[PDB]
RNA sequence: ACGACCGUAUAGUACGAGAGGAACUACGGUUGGUGGCCACUGGUGUACCGGUUGUUCGAGAGAGCACGUGCCGGGUAGCCA
RNA sequence: CGAGUGGCUUGCUACCUCGAUGUCGGUUCCCUCCAUCCUGCCCGUGCAGAAGCGGGCAAGGGUGAGGUUGUUCGCCUAUUA
RNA sequence: GUCGGGUGAGAACCCCGACGGCCUAAUGGAUAAGGGUUCCUCAGCACUGCUGAUCAGCUGAGGGUUAGCCGGUCCUAAGUCUCACCGCAACUCGACUGAGACGAAAUGGGAAACAGGUUAAUAUUCCUGUGCCAUCAUGCAGUGAAAGUUGACGCCCUGGGGUCGAUCACGCCGGGCAUCGCCCGGUCGAACCGUCCAACUCCGUGGAAGCCGUAAUGGCAGGAAGCGGACGAACGGCGGCAUAGGGAAACGUGAUUCAACCUGGGGCCCAUGAAAAGACGAGCAUGAUGUCCGUACCGAGAACCGACACAGGUGUCCAUGGCGGCGAAAGCCAAGGCCUGUCGGGAGCAACCAACGUUAGGGAAUUCGGCAAGUUAGUCCCGUACCUUCGGAAGAAGGGAUGCCUGCUCCGGAACGGAGCAGGUCGCAGUGACUCGGAAGCUCGGACUGUCUAGUAACAACAUAGGUGACCGCAAAUCCGCAAGGACUCGUACGGUCACUGAAUCCUGCCCAGUGCAGGUAUCUGAACACCUCGUACAAGAGGACGAAGGACCUGUCAACGGCGGGGGUCUUAAGGUAGCGUAGUACCUUGCCGCAUCAGUAGCGGCUUGCAUGAAUGGAUUAACCAGAGCUUCACUGUCCCAACGUUGGGCCCGGUGAACUGUACAUUCCAGUGCGGAGUCUGGAGACACCCAGGGGGAAGCGAAGACCCUAUGGAGCUUUACUGCAGGCUGUCGCUGAGGACUCUCACUCCGGGAGGAGGACACCGAUAGCCGGGCA
RNA sequence: CGUGGAAGUCUGUUAGAGUUGGUGUCCUACAAUACCCUCUCGUGAUCUAUGUGUAGGGGUGAAAGGCCCAUCGAGUCCGGCA
């Protein structure tokens, strides 16, 4: 079995969905976190400082 | 016994097993009455069909050599 | 490289763990105060997951159902006595300094009180030898000369289920299902069969070990591999 | 677009003590190559005709499907060696 | 011992290509060279004949089938002008 | 697909009919996920659709999903999260322990619904009829009430009960066919309420010393059969339900085999096969309440994933439609679906190509190699070698039979089950298609089943049982974490950790010098702290004493890394190659020599064998069985070949429509020679050359595709190794702190562990913090 | 002689799993691993759906440096970074 085309049909498990919290398309139905804002992780947002360039 | 085997695992590893397994489907006497019919029920499980009696005993024989040395002492 | 399998092992992921929700007892010794007027009955013969040997479920006198380690001949009806003033027969737990010298003995006690840890295996025993009123010598299973507490508790009689390392496996499948109820990763690949990156013994042309393969025991996880501190290797000499 | 070989007559002759043994020439054939052709032999021939198994159309009759003929037997023209 | 010709072998060189000119052997199809294996015509002979040996002209045609081996090469078999 | 016809400005492909086809575990029916309006209606063709379109999953506008009893919801599973606690510099980090919550929509558990009718689209939801469950209220009954049962369970074999279906018999209703009189369809009717009960178990009677019983095991004076009885099943029978429903009508009755469902018997385990909520236990009437969420459609060669209307991928149930046959096989045909695996028209339709049929004579001559193809084939009877682990080899091999028709026999209760007999008879051929092994031998390897490089390797590699060695008594060995802590472990030496070898059989020699590991050690060496001397009004610093592990030294150990030679009738460096095997998958020489086989054999097999450079768990030898493993031989077979031909289907070619890409410095009709950075269509000299177009097979453009993976170079990268350099973890060990009382010792009060507790073990040690020495490719 | 019905047992395109050869077809594909025939396993170390766990010098690995979303002798994303 091939890894590319043949091994896409089984793909029929949602696990990102829409956010309670920020909207996004990213709230790990099974994980229960959110990957971009981080729900359910912590109480704070999740941001970074490499999000954008160093001096910026 | 073995026979199940084919002409598979060699010589000791299927006679080791035909002379256990005769030694365990075979008639032994029972620690209730004196009857010879226990039977194995599972690894080291053993019963007498005759006065129900469930008991502990080895898990190929109903009595090892060493659970005869209990009774000496 | 990367970790060794006996590295990933402490880890405690699924693929090492025992299939302990599939377990039935923890076979410990009763509490009891002191009085010996607790006595029960062999209510069944249930077959244990864990050591592969028998159990035995009794009934106490207080209404208590616990597993406890079968030992050789206890059946559906006997009567099983556990206390300081216990009978000396098969299937009966006493403390040491009561039980007779010269009698087989079995899920002997490390600490008084522990539950037995000691000759708890198919068809082995500890033997009891000498009497004090400091010290009782118990001969474990090994060949080892232990030095015990006489207030440890012990069962009399030798574990059920002996004689069961005398059948071979035959066949791998049937190793497949023993291991598949144990706390252990099966099959086994050779060092000297894997990469350099995996093992020590691993790489070459041809399989053989890199280095010699007696270890010292000051070696780090990730090196101590094959004979770990053998003070000898070999059959002859 | 022809190359080459074998055989017969020459001749058991010339030559040679003998053993052995030619040629010119005239013939017949073979092989390789070449071009063409199908009366003859052969192949094909899901044109065609027949036999026959399974199943479906109620039986019969007569048919469909079974890989592009179900299978088997015969095979015209043409195309071919 | 001396003088050469070729450019099939091998060696040497590092001129050409490393933003790639697809490596051996085989096969298939075409052209060519002559230092000619056969075939045509010749000269010599330690040329009687027969069968050969050596040499000259000559590249029209031919130079095939097989056993081991990936083999080129080579060894081997039976045929062959 | 074709002929008619319908609609339309327009029709090969939108619709109707007919004729002809395709799909049968799917191309049918119901669904999970996933999609998200794709569903229905109307209006459309700018877009999308492999051509066209009046059609549409497209465009626009409207409409559509109705529940006490179908799911969710509730329960708990592997397991997840939250809070508390503790760790961490810290947290959104982290293991344990508590408490709480979460965790199952086809497919775990679970209170209760069936039949019909209706819509363009929903339907166990709406409507009609009938029924059922839970809670609460009232009334009667009841004082029981929680023990117990259920929920609730593995794999293999099997009996009994039994429905749907299928088939057989006969009858009724309707249809079909028309030499017959056969063929098809239907002949209905639920949930629920009531009732019946086989199996199991048990009780009374009885009294077997050999009987009872089974498909099989089995049962019994500790009481068999027989007799009577208690308890007790179906989604089953029976009655109601039903002058309900449904049908144009009839609106059946018996039978066999029997999925579902019910209920038993047996066997296996170094394997032991969930839990909880809930229910039962525990009556009846009447009335009330039963909210919230899902519900359309697709579920795939066009509704999902794969950029696509993708030949891929994607779970469940229908596994009982007919013939066929062992069959859920083939082939054919129903029900149902479809002509959308969606561009057509034309040319005896050329070459060439893909799939394929048939080829005389020869028969592997083909080729690295029988690659490809072919041969064989189902069933019964006969018959069957070497070898062998006695299982097997084995369907060895080889030989014979095989249809139809008439009349029968035997087994069985019987089958529309099976096994046979006699006579008759047709063909080239009777497993007539279909389905359906080619066979034998020698050698190598791995014992076997199994595993693997998703995407060039399926193998001899990995695994395996088996053999072996190592570590550890559990406050262990081994391993994870910075820590708090954790795996192994609901475990305890018949254990489980760490390694090697790789079934069985016969065996497994010699070597401890080096390296490794381990034990010991008079003596030697061996850090820091404290101590002593010198020095400094102190300090830096120099020296001494003491001396841990470690090292030196000694010993043990090779199924520990490994080694098993040269010379002469010892030397290096410990030993000096034993059984075996041997020109090997190891042998350079080498196509070794002899033999076998062939016309011929670098092959293969046997023998020899001085072995360039075999050899004993770096396991040696050997071996039955097994194998999409490597090599060789024989029989059979054949288009692999001699040597090619003809045919079949789809392309190719012409026409309508649709309509890319690769590639392009320029010029360009070239050829032969030459020259040039030595491999030129373009320079030089000649030769040839009127332009354009069609088809072809690919000689050239050192053709197109990819800043060569080879090679070198760069004070490039990375993975890997080690007795490279330097360091970092980790282990061992001394010392200081915790830390206390009276070079050896006692104690208990810190501290640790065991114990529910009382209390017990240990104890100034251990743990932990700090520092010092040793080891230290485990890691950087 | 029968009964019994064991087996990492055999035949088998039952379902299902796998992938030996053709070095066939395709190779601007139907397809960034496809098609056809052939072939192997098919009661077990079997296959499979869903839920769940293990995470990057880390997992997972019957070991091929295999696999960890077309990405592996150290995933992917962004940042360091021009
Ligand atoms: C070592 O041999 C190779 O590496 C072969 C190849 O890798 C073939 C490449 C084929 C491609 C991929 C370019 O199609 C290659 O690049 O070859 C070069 C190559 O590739 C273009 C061509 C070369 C360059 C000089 C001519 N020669 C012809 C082929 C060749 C053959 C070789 C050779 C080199 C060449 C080079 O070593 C000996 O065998
Ligand atoms: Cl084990
Ligand atoms: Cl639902
Ligand atoms: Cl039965
Ligand atoms: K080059
Ligand atoms: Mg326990
Ligand atoms: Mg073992
Ligand atoms: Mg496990
Ligand atoms: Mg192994
Ligand atoms: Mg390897
Ligand atoms: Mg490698
Ligand atoms: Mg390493
Ligand atoms: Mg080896
Ligand atoms: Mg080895
Ligand atoms: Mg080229
Ligand atoms: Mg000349
Ligand atoms: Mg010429
Ligand atoms: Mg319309
Ligand atoms: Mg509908
Ligand atoms: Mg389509
Ligand atoms: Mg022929
Ligand atoms: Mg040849
Ligand atoms: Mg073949
Ligand atoms: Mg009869
Ligand atoms: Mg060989
Ligand atoms: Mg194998
Ligand atoms: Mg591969
Ligand atoms: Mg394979
Ligand atoms: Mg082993
Ligand atoms: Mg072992
Ligand atoms: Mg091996
Ligand atoms: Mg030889
Ligand atoms: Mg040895
Ligand atoms: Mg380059
Ligand atoms: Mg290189
Ligand atoms: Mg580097
Ligand atoms: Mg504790
Ligand atoms: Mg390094
Ligand atoms: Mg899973
Ligand atoms: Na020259
Ligand atoms: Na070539
Ligand atoms: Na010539
Ligand atoms: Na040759
Ligand atoms: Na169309
Ligand atoms: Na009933
Ligand atoms: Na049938
Ligand atoms: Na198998
Ligand atoms: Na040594
Ligand atoms: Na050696
Ligand atoms: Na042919
Ligand atoms: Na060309
Ligand atoms: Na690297
Ligand atoms: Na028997
Ligand atoms: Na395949
Ligand atoms: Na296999
Ligand atoms: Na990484
Ligand atoms: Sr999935
Ligand atoms: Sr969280
Ligand atoms: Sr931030
Ligand atoms: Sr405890
Ligand atoms: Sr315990
Ligand atoms: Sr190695
Ligand atoms: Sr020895
Ligand atoms: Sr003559
Ligand atoms: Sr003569
Ligand atoms: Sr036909
Ligand atoms: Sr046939
Ligand atoms: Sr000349
Ligand atoms: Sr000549
Ligand atoms: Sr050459
Ligand atoms: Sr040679
Ligand atoms: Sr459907
Ligand atoms: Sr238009
Ligand atoms: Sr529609
Ligand atoms: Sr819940
Ligand atoms: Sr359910
Ligand atoms: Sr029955
Ligand atoms: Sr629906
Ligand atoms: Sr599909
Ligand atoms: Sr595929
Ligand atoms: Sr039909
Ligand atoms: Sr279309
Ligand atoms: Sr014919
Ligand atoms: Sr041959
Ligand atoms: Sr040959
Ligand atoms: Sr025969
Ligand atoms: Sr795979
Ligand atoms: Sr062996
Ligand atoms: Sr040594
Ligand atoms: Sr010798
Ligand atoms: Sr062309
Ligand atoms: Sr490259
Ligand atoms: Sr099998
Ligand atoms: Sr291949
Ligand atoms: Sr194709
Ligand atoms: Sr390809
Ligand atoms: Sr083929
Ligand atoms: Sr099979
Ligand atoms: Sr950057």
């Amino acid at each position: 079995t091939g890894a590319g085309t043949p091994s896409q049909g089984k793909k029929n498990t949602t696990t990102h969905t829409k956010c309670r919290r920020c909207g996004e398309k990213s709230y790990h139905t099974k994980k229960k976190v959110c990957s971009s804002c981080g729900f359910g992780k912590s109480a704070k947002r999740r941001d970074y400082e490499w999000q954008s360039k160093a001096g910026e | 016994s073995s026979g199940r085997f084919g002409a598979r695992y060699g010589r000791v590893s299927r006679r080791r097993v035909a002379e256990i397994e005769s030694e365990m489907n075979e008639d032994h006497a029972c620690p209730n009455c004196g009857e010879d019919r226990v039977d194995r029920q599972g690894t080291g499980i053993w019963q007498c069909s005759y006065c129900d009696y469930k008991f502990t005993g080895g898990s190929y024989k109903p009595e090892t050599p060493g659970g005869k040395t209990v009774r000496r002492s | 490289g990367r970790r060794i399998q006996g590295q990933r092992r402490g880890r405690g992921t699924s693929t090492f763990r025992a299939p302990s929700h599939r377990y039935k007892a923890d076979l410990e010794h009763r509490k009891v105060e002191d009085g010996d007027v607790i006595a029960g009955t062999v209510v069944d013969i249930e077959h244990d997951p864990a050591r592969s040997a028998p159990v035995a479920a009794v009934e106490f006198e207080d209404g208590d159902r616990r597993l406890i380690l079968a030992p050789e001949g206890v059946g559906v009806g006997d009567e099983l006595q556990v206390g300081v003033s216990a009978e000396i027969a098969p299937g009966n737990t006493l403390p040491l300094a009561e039980i007779p010298e010269g009698v087989p003995v079995c899920n002997v006690e490390s600490s008084p009180g522990d539950g037995g840890k000691f000759a708890r295996a198919s068809g082995v025993n500890a033997q009891l030898l000498t009497h004090d009123r400091n010290v009782a010598v118990v001969k474990l299973p090994s060949g080892e000369m232990k030095r015990l507490d006489p207030q440890c508790r012990a069962t009399i009689g030798v574990v059920a289920g002996g004689g069961r390392t005398d059948k071979p496996f035959v066949k791998a499948g049937n190793k497949h299902h023993k291991m598949k109820a144990r706390g252990t990763k099966w099959p086994n690949v050779r060092g000297v069969a894997m990469n350099a990156v995996d093992h020590p013994f691993g790489g070459g042309g041809r399989q053989h070990p890199g280095k010699p393969k007696s270890i010292s025991r000051n070696a780090p996880p990730g090196r101590k591999v094959g004979d770990i501190a053998s003070k000898r290797t070999g059959r002859g000499g």
